[PDB]
Order: C-alpha cells, then structure tokens, then sequence
C-alpha cells in the first residue's frame, strides 16, 4: 500500500496567514493526487484534483503544487471559514489512501484555565458509584496535564478525559477529567485531588476535597 | 490512475 | 443541484449487517464511479471500495473484500454498502462520494454524502442518569453529569434553551462498560446562585428519556492548612 505522510498535524495560525501543509507519498505518484477541506461534522470537500487543478468553486486563495512524492497545499491568507482539518488522497494505485490530516486552528494568546473540582452527587452515591469531576474552563493552548491523586496517591487507569473545541468567541477550550469508582473503592480513601500542568500556570493548581467532609 | 472501466 | 443523500443512523450487534444506501439527485446516477470512504470517531478517512454504476462492477479494498458488498439499483439511483459481519472496530461514519472520473480513471471525489453513523456494540439501549455538579466555593461553575447512555447521542440545554453563554456540553466519552457518558457544565455569577435556578434539559431519543435535573448549590467551604 501507499503511504501518505502530512506535515504538520497541528498548526496554529491567525487570520491573513499564509498556511503551508506538505504531504509526501511513499512512492511517486505522478500527479494522481487531490486535497480535501473536512469541517466537524461534515463530509469532506473537494479543492485540488491532479496535484495542483483548483476544483470549480473553491476560493482562489488555495493552492497546490508538486508531482512524483512530495506535494504541497498553500492557503495564502487564511479566513475564517478556513480553519478545518485538511487531507491530502492518492489514487494511483489500489487501495485508495488518504494522508492523516493537518488540523489548522486559531491562534491566540496563553490562557491559564480556571480549575474546579466536583465531588459525586448524593444521588449517584447511593445508586453505588462515585464520578469525580475536574473542570478546566477557557484556557489556551490546548496542551495540559490533569493527574487525579487520591490519598497523595496517584492514579492511572481509572479517569477519561474529554475537550471541546475552540470557543467560537474566545477561542479557548475547556476540559474535562473524570475519575469513575466504584461507591465501594470511593469509600477506602480520604483526599481527593486533581492537579493541572498548564503553560499559563506558573506552578500546578490543585484542588481537592475530604470525602464526606461537604 | 485506477479505473472501473466505461460508465454511461 | 447534485446531491447525495444516505440513509439514517444505524446500531447494531457484533456479527450482524448493516446496509447503507446513498440515493443520487440531478444528476445521470450512470455517468460516475461511486466511492465508499468511512471515518472512525476522531480518525481520519479509510476507502473502502468504488462501483462503476452503469456496469456494477466493483472494486473492493482488500481489507473488506468477502465481507462488505457494494450493489446499485438504477431505477432509483440508488448505491448500496452492505457491511457484514460487523465487529466494534465497523463503529464509523460511512461515506458515499462521486468521482469526476475524466478519461474513465479516478480523479477526485467532487459530491459527498451527508453520511451515516453505525455504532457496533453488544451494549443494549439505556437512557441516562443525569447527576448534578453543584456549584460551591466573581462566577461559579456547574454542571450536570450525564452517565450510563447507549446509544449516541444526547442533547444538553440550560434552562430550556434560555441559557446559552458560558455552556460548556463536553464529547461523550465510551466507558469499557460500553456506555456512554459525558458532562456539561456553565459558568454564571455567584452573586446570582441563591436567586437564579439553572436546570439542565437532558433528552435521549433513542430510549426517549427526558430528564430535568435541578442543580442546587451545595456547601463545600472548607479551606486547607498551608504554608507559604
């Protein structure tokens, strides 16, 4: 099979960037190359076919070149409407593949997020399980570490994070972690803490409760 | 490039 | 207008099938090859296989070949993806695309889908429990947690819609029990938790259960011993 190889996976820029993505093909490929624009969502959008034609329709600031291995998208000043995630397809020999995507996103200044932390409500305890909630609220970049320490212990395994995408007004995001027990393992410990690692700290932020003592 | 014979 | 338009979300039990169709507007459905390309949740794009709709030839990514099956109607300009023997790793959006196809080869893929959702899981429906994440010690965050859902989705509103600035409805998450879960929460003033009652509207369609969950406040305001 083909291997398709996009640099960068992640990028963040400003409005009126230029925005430069390279894919490279593990073989030559000749010209049998096209990219796509995909929003969340929505299906994926056709902008370039055999390597560099613009496909009717899409806006002139995209462009594309290369033939053979190395290929390269360029948004020339980067709108609104072009932050997405952007796929570069082969189609020269079988199977099809598709490169494994450029996330293009907002740039924007650090934002230490605000950290809270929710104990399990009464009625979850009694139905016999325990979710601890840490809240990460409007903090950029995106990048951030939460470690759950319960008894000063550390954890592992036993929490699931999940992210939302850019505030369409701010541009930050916000994150949850959840620690999930077992009302019967709850109960074997104290202190329950969440600390987070961000750029915008200058030192981790922990915040904790005693169990039962709310 | 890849092909699936003639169409309409 | 040249459009394509698949059939509805689909869930289903490991080893069942699922068959997906992919209906085609102004256009001559015969005079392009019809691509299937599917995404897993928070992956990228895998082609599946194409079918020459005049001659319903067919060919089919190894990966899949003896299990999956592309087939037409042309009375109804309609492409078909029937997926068998499905495992939890199926779980994707399913895609049905046209290809330009200038000189009978591939070129790009110019009209999409809207797409079709299949989740693969032995979990059986269940409608959620929706816990509160109580505001306590200028604004204060809270929040509903809703638990133990299958399947996709839910949907979240604060104060039937009223409120809407400050929500943050977070992507569920798949538990290893195989349900779902997820959080919202809000930010509000606190200078406003004693006068203002925030409820979240929590409706799951598919076990159609609506649930609204007052979040009250709760006292947690206990300080540490520290040393700085």
């Amino acid at each position: 099979d083909i291997q398709l190889t996009q640099s960068p996976s992640f990028l963040s820029a400003s409005v009126g960037d230029r925005v430069t993505i390279t894919c490279r093909a593990s073989q030559g490929i000749s010209n049998e190359l096209a990219w796509y624009q995909q929003k969340p969502g929505k299906a994926p959008n056709l902008l370039i076919y055999y390597a560099s034609t613009l496909q009717s329709g899409v806006p002139s600031r995209f462009s594309a070149s290369g033939s053979g291995t190395h290929f390269t998208l360029t948004i020339s000043s980067l709108q609104p409407e072009d932050f997405a995630t952007y796929f570069c397809q082969h189609m020269s020999s079988y199977p099809l593949t598709f490169g494994g995507g450029t996330k293009v996103e907002i740039k924007r200044t650090v934002a230490a997020p605000s950290v809270f932390i929710f104990p399990p409500s009464d009625e979850q305890l009694k139905s016999g399980t325990a979710s601890v909630v840490c809240l990460l609220n409007n903090f950029y970049p995106r990048e951030a570490k939460v470690q759950w320490k319960v008894d000063n212990a550390l954890q592992s395994g036993n929490s699931q994070e999940s992210v939302t995408e850019q505030d369409s007004k701010d541009s930050t995001y916000s994150l949850s972690s959840t620690l999930t027990l077992s009302k019967a393992d709850y109960e074997k410990h104290k202190v329950y803490a969440c600390e987070v690692t961000h750029q915008g700290l200058s030192s981790p932020v922990t915040k904790s409760f005693n169990r039962g003592e709310c | 490039a890849v092909g699936i014979g003639a169409v309409f | 207008q040249e459009v394509l338009v698949q059939s509805g979300a689909e869930v289903k039990k490991p080893g069942a099938s699922v068959k997906v169709s992919c209906k085609a507007f102004g256009y001559t459905f015969t005079g392009n090859p019809m691509h299937w390309v599917r995404q897993a949740p928070g992956q990228g794009l895998e082609w599946m296989g194409w079918i020459n709709p005049h001659s319903g030839d067919t060919t089919t990514a190894q990966k899949f070949q003896g299990r999956v099956y592309m087939t037409r109607d042309k009375s109804i300009n309609t492409a078909y993806l029937d997926v068998t023997r499905l495992t939890s790793d199926d779980t994707a959006i399913y895609y049905c695309a046209r290809d330009k196809y200038y000189g009978n080869e591939a070129v790009g893929m110019d009209v999409w889908g809207q797409g079709t959702t299949v989740t693969v899981s032995s979990a059986s429906t269940k409608g959620p429990s929706v816990f509160p994440l109580a505001p306590s010690s200028g604004t204060a965050a809270l929040g509903c947690l809703v638990k133990d859902y299958f399947p996709e989705p839910v949907t979240v509103s604060w104060n039937s819609g009223a409120l809407t600035s400050g929500v943050h409805t977070f992507p569920a998450v798949l538990q290893s029990s195989g349900l779902y879960s997820l959080s919202s929460v809000v930010t509000v003033p606190s200078s406003s938790l004693g006068t203002q009652t925030y409820i979240c509207n929590v409706n799951h369609k598919p076990s159609n259960t609506k649930v609204d969950k007052k979040v009250e406040p709760k006292s947690c305001d206990k300080g540490l011993e520290v040393l700085f």
